[PDB]
């Protein structure tokens, strides 16, 4: 069940309600940080997430 | 600041002491009537020795 998971605590303090499943992991290395940044999908019932943030 | 910033009250002394370089902290206080100092002295020494 390769279904991961992560688990956000906000800047607020307050971790999100639930966590959500990390969707993959890219392969590639950013140049100057070598960040392999990866991408979470998680539910915002609330629009609590509000992305861009 | 509210975007970066996050923030609490906490406790910390508003004034601070170091003795020789020692962080210190003063007592005060006077021998009984009826008695002198150092045997005042003498007790903070076995207060303070404990």
């Amino acid at each position: 069940n390769g279904k991961a998971k992560v688990s956000l605590i906000t800047s607020d303090g307050i971790k999100f309600p639930q966590d959500g499943t990390l969707e993959f992991s890219d392969v590639t290395v950013d140049q100057t940080t070598g960040s392999i940044t990866l991408r979470a999908i998680f539910p915002n019932p609330d629009h609590t997430m509000m992305p861009g943030m | 600041f509210s975007a970066f910033s996050s923030s609490r009250w906490e406790y910390g002394s508003p004034r601070l002491e170091r003795y020789n370089g020692l962080p210190s902290m003063e007592i005060l206080g006077q021998a009984a009537p009826g008695k002198s100092t150092g045997e005042a002295m003498e007790l903070m020494e076995q207060l303070a020795s404990k």
